DNA sequence: GTCAAGTACTTACGCCTGGTCATTACTAGTACTGCC
DNA sequence: GGCAGTACTAGTAAAGAAAGTACTTGAC
RNA sequence: AGACCAGGC
């Protein structure tokens, strides 16, 4: 019921925050489960 | 969306929580195989030591904190627990949702708890008393689940493939699952 | 060209801009050139000494 | 009217620059900025001056060398914050600009400004009472009121702005 | 009209006839074989009505 | 996707909300009026579906942004419906905003002091006060002095919990929307619609309203108000109602109680301040899409239209029907009521028109598919094209058993040793293995099939010849003669060799293990896949026929979690039970029980 | 890897303030000016806006018009840029906040 | 410039409060299988496009091959920022999660 | 393995409107290269070796003076077997317009054959 | 106000390969021919 | 020699044997 | 791109 579910969420005007892999797939995020569950951060050696 | 996060707390994808540890103690099903086989690991204790290496893995850990809270309640359960579960005024936290499991060496269920310790009292048996339990805690502590577990997936696939294998006066099988 | 590799991606302002004198243009390009050559920007870098010897020289 | 820009940008950083991050941000998106016309900042970028990698915890002082950039999921390039003080050449209407001759045209005054910077004066913008000798064997040069001929230098107006080509050109006129 | 049924299998009548299906009337006989040739002559089916129905008796 | 094209900008949230006319008479590249699409000689039309103003359009330059086909992305436009009509996707809650409110004083029926009771629970309830959405209920023929008394004490009463909870660490001034304040605001709103709906009279002034009729959609109608009680609206001292008569009295009610309509239609708290209009449920301009999307499917020469062209045809067609009827308008008693009847009748074929673009089953009438059933069911958008997408660089054989295979891998053909390829930028390290295999070309393995350069250049190796192919070996580890791309290099696009990382899978994808993670090692033979027998047993899988498929990663996030995460070796327990399901299956279980017997010397 | 970078992956150029994919489309330069992306909705006609020589862009229609140029790419999937298509169409409006603003 | 400052300030101040500070972490000190398979990939597209290596290459070609190598040594420059359900985060580095 | 398919060179019109394409070689420039699978009436030769890429047939078209020729899509090699020609059914005597042609594909047994 | 009898509405395993078929009536028009 | 009848032509217009909850209506 | 038909596991 793609379409019931559409009505009731912009009769809401309902902002969704990415989270479920549902969404991320929709909108080409990378998917919270499991690899995608925190970053990777480079360290530089200088300032 | 259900996944383990790194609280070892298991949650949905917005944040909401369905279980505070998985399955009440967070231990994957892939690794929990021979962890109450005590008699197996006995046997290859020497072989085993050589993969978990205990004096390697003490220095990131706490052992001392862990150990002592896990017979304060111990001494207060086997006293006690002739009555029933109403009657039980507890006074006591179970030792595993109280410290970090993956993190403070000794923090066990009470099951694995119990049945270590009458293992190591059936019978008495070169290998002593201090240098298995330190062993068995290490391999429970390394035997905890990941943090990032799609455990949701598993859990539907747990039911989903095997529901499958019923098929290709009380109602039964799969139209059971149904309702 | 006009990649992300060439431009910043987003670009604003800290604060208001305000204005400089000659010192701070000179005391600039005693160091921008100095810490530039001490690598392709040298057709850049000739129309700033167009404005190094500007204000102390002559063309 | 050189000023001076503090600004906040958001760069990428390349897995060679990953032992130099402060001249990798130098050599991709500051020295191919200097010396072009930028809409974002006002006027034509002159240099920049003290550049500082805002570092992604924080936790660690300013003082530290050690700083992390955060890396794309996809692609090994990272990106960050970085302050840096850029100083921009913006002429403005109403102002008055030294101006230098260059080209000496029938139908324009196209000169430079402080060596660097094109600059136009139309004919129409100068008025009806200067006249132009003709130069047959080979251009010439625009006559005054004064009755001399011209050189150089010239103090007038800013009428507009063209910002749009390839290099950044005034518009000046001749009423004042 | 007769060629755009064999052709199709489609059943385009005003009075729709007293059986249930609609479509599904003409099956392509194969020649890949002619145990599959001879197959197609002997076959029985009882109509698209029950193939999309999620009974078992 | 190029792991050289970085993206820096990402989409964090999404929030839906109603499109109103305004932005799309702006949003326009130009209005298209005429039920037209081509002419002779297969020209687009201009103000028609085809025009070239909406993107580029079969070999012919857009009017917008000035590109071909392979570069502009499409525009969008609109049309002008001469009358407001109804958004079926709004209507049914439409019809409870329809009816449920007085049409004297454009109030709701309910007195207006229980109106606010809701105005305020769902304030409390966007923001993170669930709990404090159940106090405000417990503050507690009657005059306007004690109403206006109970209105304030529950206002101020709000304003305390707010300001309270968002200093005391607990809710942003975004709001705290979570699962169970979604349950509690669905809970309160079908309350608050299930009591707007019982209603006799209205309980700010005592009068009726007749009762409306939904027949169906197309159409809205009022039945009669009875005999004995107009003598009610006399003591104050079976029509078709049409759609600008709904729009206007929808008009005044969110006007009159515009306090209490911010809170229903918002979840989170209205931080930007818009006003609920009834302008919303309507929709007086219709959205064409971009003529991208809508391209005409060729078969050869049997060239059919789009069929959303064919239904914004008719919605053009009654467009220009209905202003000529508003013509003899202007030339204007027996003429008066044919052309007015035929007018009325054209009131409704507009709205089924607009039903029957966005909804094919919401329209009376095989039937032309409409913008909602095109996003439903399996065969849809979400489940056809987004939660499963067809995928390129992937195979797919019938499978034949290998021993000697070393249980993580799987055997490749060499017809699948030659297609499928990986882009494998050049480095200090690459220059031995990969100067070779840019020489040996597409047909020999190892080789290459492409040179992407540093500018995004790709050169192909199908048609070069020997010669020419050991000449762009020499200039593939070269400096850059660009400023812009000396940070690249040139990506060589290698076959699969013995090093490559595959992912095999097999359909019913049942549990997890069923889609794994190989090695390959490749052989020279025949064009089938090559599978050990320990695998099958995870896989489900015979060999009488059974075809599975194989992809083949792109980049090296993913070549390290087919071998470190999905890796088959990995997968040995599965995680139903514990029980493991590698193992040797019926020959080699059978040799052990004659090599371990007692009678083996 | 599967169902987006190896499917349908494309950039495309998005509006910050906005935040819509298929609002933005590309303006026709000069003759030797560079051309650059430019958004629709959050523009305004140069008839109405009575200007700093660079906001100023134009179409291939000729109507020439100020216009915000706070636009950027974002890799998205190419059936989302379908989605919106068939959402507008609704009278539906997806709103995409990009993130460094 | 003063709006785009209060933008810029109150963005480095919650993501300031979303940090835990360094001993008061109190996630598992084990590098997850999830995390390894990151850090030997995210360190994989590195190599191939030119980063600095900080191990001895045995004529080994293969860039996975290389960033196990420098898991091997502790040579790899990068951190983990393990985010929490609030939203706030832990930032471990590879040098000091222990392996298995 | 028998494959049959139909060349048919009037898809386009209706109706009495001229025969636009003609089978055979026309006098434009065309290459030399495809007189090895092809005879002089534009047709193939019976038995000939036919992989992807070779032509099936060839035509003259009048609308554009050129001979363009029809290709073999399929990526598995054949052998031309026979080729018809068909006529038409009318009154008014016309030239060809529909080739039939078969082509045969050597399946001796790889492995992964079902028996 | 509360409880009904009846309606209206949505679902229904995954993947893969081949083939065939595809708008119809009619209506007004330009042209063909029989005719005087 | 030119008029009108038909036969065609291309032209543009109409097309009855599955299960759950939600829902307004409706007697009372 | 559909409608149907014939299949494969
Ligand atoms: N999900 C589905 N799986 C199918 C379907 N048809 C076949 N299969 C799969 O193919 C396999 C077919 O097995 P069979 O029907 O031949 C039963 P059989 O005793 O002949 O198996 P063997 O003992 O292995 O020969 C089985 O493992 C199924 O999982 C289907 O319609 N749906
Ligand atoms: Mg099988
Ligand atoms: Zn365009
Ligand atoms: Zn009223
Ligand atoms: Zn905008």
């Amino acid at each position: 019921t793609t379409c019931q579910f559409l009505t009731k969420a912009v009769l809401d005007n309902e902002r969704e925050q990415l989270d479920s892999p549902s969404a991320r797939i929709v909108v080409g995020k990378l998917n919270n489960v499991g690899t995608g569950s925190f970053d990777v951060l480079a360290k530089v050696p200088n300032a | 969306g259900v996944h383990v996060s790194y609280d070892n707390s298991i949650r949905d994808a917005d944040g909401t929580l369905v279980q505070f540890m998985y399955g009440g103690d967070a231990i994957d099903i892939t690794k929990e195989s021979h962890m109450t086989q005590f008699e197996f690991c006995l046997d290859n204790y020497y072989a085993l030591l050589k993969k978990y290496n205990p004096s390697a893995l003490i220095e990131h850990l706490d052992v001392e904190s862990a150990l002592k809270y896990s017979k304060k309640t111990l001494k207060y359960r086997k006293k006690h627990s002739k009555e029933p579960h109403y009657k039980q005024s507890v006074k006591y936290d179970p030792v595993l949702a109280k410290y970090n499991p993956a993190k403070y060496l000794g923090s066990v269920s009470e099951n694995f708890q119990d049945k270590l310790e009458s293992f190591l009292d059936k019978n008495s048996k070169g290998v002593n008393e201090k240098k298995f339990r330190a062993l068995m805690q290490l391999k429970y502590m390394r035997s905890l689940i990941n943090p990032g577990e799609a455990v949701g997936i598993i859990a539907s696939q747990s039911v989903g493939e095997p529901s499958t294998q019923m098929t290709l006066n009380v109602t039964l099988g799969i139209p059971r699952l149904r309702e | 060209t006009a990649t992300t590799l060439n431009t910043p991606v987003v670009i604003h302002a800290t604060q208001l801009p305000q204005h400089v004198s000659t010192d701070e243009v000179l005391q600039f390009l005693e160091s921008f050139i100095d810490e530039k050559e001490n690598t392709n920007l040298s057709s850049s870098i000739s129309q700033l000494k167009r404005i190094q010897r500007d204000f102390k020289g002559l063309p | 009217c050189i000023v001076r820009v503090p600004i906040a940008l958001y760069v990428s950083l390349a897995p060679m620059y990953l032992e130099n991050p402060l001249q990798g941000v130098m050599k991709q998106h500051l020295n191919p900025l200097v010396m072009k016309y930028n809409n974002k900042v006002g006027g034509v970028v002159l240099g920049y001056e003290g550049l500082k990698i805002l570092d992604a915890d924080p936790l660690s002082k300013e003082d530290t060398s050690e700083k992390l950039i955060k890396i794309t999921p996809d692609t090994p390039f990272g990106f960050t914050w970085c302050h840096v003080n850029l100083y921009v050449w913006q002429p403005q209407v109403g102002d008055v600009l030294e101006g230098y001759i260059f080209i000496q045209s029938a139908s324009h005054i196209g000169l430079l400004i402080h060596d660097a910077f094109n600059a136009s004066i139309k004919k129409n913008n100068i008025p009806v009472d200067w006249t132009f000798v003709h130069n047959d064997v080979e251009l010439g040069h625009w006559v005054d009121s004064n009755g001399e001929p011209i050189d150089g230098k010239l103090r007038f107006t800013v009428r507009n702005v063209h910002t749009t080509g390839r290099v950044v050109s005034v518009d000046g006129t001749l009423i004042s | 009209k007769m060629q755009y049924f064999l052709s199709t299998g489609n059943l385009v009548s005003q009075s729709g006839l007293d059986l249930q299906q609609v479509s599904g009337y003409t099956v392509v006989a194969e020649k890949i074989n002619f145990y599959r040739f001879i197959s197609h002559f002997r076959m029985v089916h009882r109509g698209s009505f029950f193939a999309q129905l999620k009974t078992t008796t | 996707m190029d792991i050289s094209k970085p993206v820096g900008s990402e989409i964090t949230s999404v929030d839906f909300g109603i499109l109103t006319a305004k932005e799309i008479r702006n949003l326009s590249a130009k209005q298209i009026t005429n039920p037209t699409v081509l002419d002779n000689l297969g020209h687009p039309v201009s103000g028609g579906l085809y025009d070239l103003a909406l993107g580029a359009f079969l070999r012919n330059l857009c009017s917008t942004c000035g590109l071909d086909e392979k570069f502009c992305p499409g525009h969008q436009g609109h049309i002008e419906l001469p009358v407001p009509c109804y958004n079926p996707l709004f209507f049914n809650q439409l019809y409870i905003y329809l009816r449920a409110s007085c049409l004297f004083c454009h109030h709701f029926r309910l007195k207006s002091v229980e109106v606010h009771r809701y105005a305020c629970k769902l304030r409390l309830l966007q923001y993170g006060l669930i709990d404090e959405s159940y106090k405000l209920d417990e503050i507690t023929d009657i005059s306007s002095t004690l109403l206006n008394e109970l209105k304030s004490k529950r206002s101020e009463y709000v304003d305390m919990a707010i300001a309270k909870a968002l200093s005391d660490g607990r809710t942003t001034e975004r709001g705290s929307f979570t699962a169970t304040v979604n349950d509690e605001r669905k809970k309160l709103v079908h309350e608050f619609h299930k009591k707007l709906l019982s209603r006799g009279k209205c309980d700010n002034c005592g009068m009726f309203s007749p009762k409306f009729r939904k027949d169906g959609f197309t159409k809205i109608f009022e039945t009669a108000l009875n005999e004995k009680q107009i003598t009610n609206n006399r003591v104050k001292g079976s029509t078709y109602i049409l759609s600008t008569e709904v729009k206007n009295i929808l008009d005044t009610v969110f006007r009159k109680e515009q306090c209490v309509l911010q809170y229903v239609f918002h979840s989170r708290p209205n931080l930007s301040r818009k006003l609920v209009k009834a302008d919303s449920f309507f929709m007086d301009v219709l959205v064409v899409p971009p003529t991208r999307f809508r391209l005409p499917s060729k078969l050869g020469e049997e060239v059919h239209e789009n069929s959303q062209n064919q239904l914004l045809s008719k919605v053009l067609t009654t467009s220009l029907l209905i202003r000529d009827l508003n013509d003899d308008l202007s030339k204007l008693l027996e003429d008066r009521r044919v052309i007015f009847s035929r007018l009325m009748n054209a009131f409704v074929t507009i709205q089924n028109d607009v039903n029957a673009f966005i909804d094919s089953t919401k329209a009376q009438g095989v039937p032309i598919p409409g913008v909602k059933q095109a996003l439903e069911k399996k065969e849809g958008l979400f489940r056809k094209h987004m939660m499963g997408k067809r995928v390129n660089y992937a195979a797919r054989s019938v499978i034949s058993p290998d021993p000697n295979i070393e249980t993580n891998e799987i055997g490749v053909p060499p017809v699948f040793a030659v297609k499928l390829t990986y882009p494998e930028p050049v480095t200090a390290y690459n220059i031995a293995e990969l100067r070779q295999a840019v020489i040996n070309g597409p047909d020999k393995w190892p080789g290459a099939t492409q040179i992407q350069n540093e500018d995004g250049s790709l050169v192909s190796l199908i048609g070069m010849s020997v010669e020419q192919r050991k000449a762009l070996a020499n200039q593939l580890l070269t400096p850059s003669s660009n400023v812009s791309t000396h940070t690249l290099n040139k990506k060589v696009y290698r076959h699969i060799k013995n090093r490559d990382v595959v992912l095999m899978n097999r359909q019913p994808t049942l549990h997890k293990a069923s889609m794994m993670g190989h090695k390959v090692r490749v052989l020279p033979n025949e064009k089938t896949l090559r599978l050990h027998y320990a695998n099958t047993g995870a896989y489900n899988a015979d060999f009488d026929g059974d075809e599975m498929n194989m992809h083949f990663p792109q980049n090296e996030n993913a070549r390290a979690e087919a071998l470190n995460l999905a890796n088959t070796d990995s997968q040995y327990l599965t995680p139903t039970s514990g029980s493991p399901v590698r193992g040797l299956i019926q020959d080699h279980i059978s040799a052990g029980v004659w090599l371990t017997s007692k009678d083996s010397f | 890897d599967r169902l987006l970078n190896s499917s349908d992956y494309t950039q495309a150029s998005v509006c910050r303030e906005c935040g819509s994919i298929l609002t933005t489309q590309q303006s026709v330069p000069r003759i030797g000016s560079i051309s650059t992306v430019c958004c629709r909705r959050c523009s305004m006609r140069f008839e109405d806006a009575k200007i700093d020589d660079s906001q100023i862009w134009e179409d291939g229609q000729g109507n020439k018009f100020v216009g915000g140029n706070e636009t950027t790419t974002v890799a998205i999937p190419f059936v989302l840029k379908y989605l919106d298509s068939e959402l507008s169409a609704m009278g539906i409006r997806l709103r995409y906040n990009v993130e460094p603003k | 410039p003063e709006d785009f400052q209060q933008h810029e300030q109150i963005r480095r101040k919650t993501l300031k409060e979303k940090a835990i500070p360094k001993d008061q972490r109190a996630t598992t000190p084990y590098m997850t299988k999830y995390e390894r398979a990151r850090i030997l990939g995210t360190r994989a597209l590195q190599i191939s496009m030119n980063a600095p290596v900080f191990v001895d290459l045995e004529g080994e070609t293969d860039p996975l091959r290389i960033a196990m190598k420098e898991l091997a040594e502790k040579k790899i420059p990068l951190v983990i920022r393990r985010y929490l359900p609030d939203g706030s985060f832990e930032d471990w580095s590879v040098e000091e999660l222990i392996v298995d | 393995m028998y494959k049959t398919e139909k060349v048919d060179l009037a898809l386009n019109r209706n109706r009495g409107d001229p025969i636009t394409q003609h089978f055979g070689f026309g006098n434009d420039e065309w290459p030399k290269e495809w007189l090895e699978k092809l005879d002089e009436d534009g047709l193939p030769y019976i038995g000939t070796y036919v992989e992807e890429g070779d032509p099936i047939c060839a035509y003259f078209d009048d609308t554009l003076n050129k001979t363009k020729i029809k290709t073999y899509h399929s990526s598995e090699p054949a052998y031309i077997e026979e080729v018809n020609l068909i006529g038409d059914e009318s009154n008014k005597f016309q030239e060809l317009q529909t080739v039939s042609i078969k082509y045969r594909i050597r399946r001796t047994p790889q492995i992964g054959d079902k028996f």
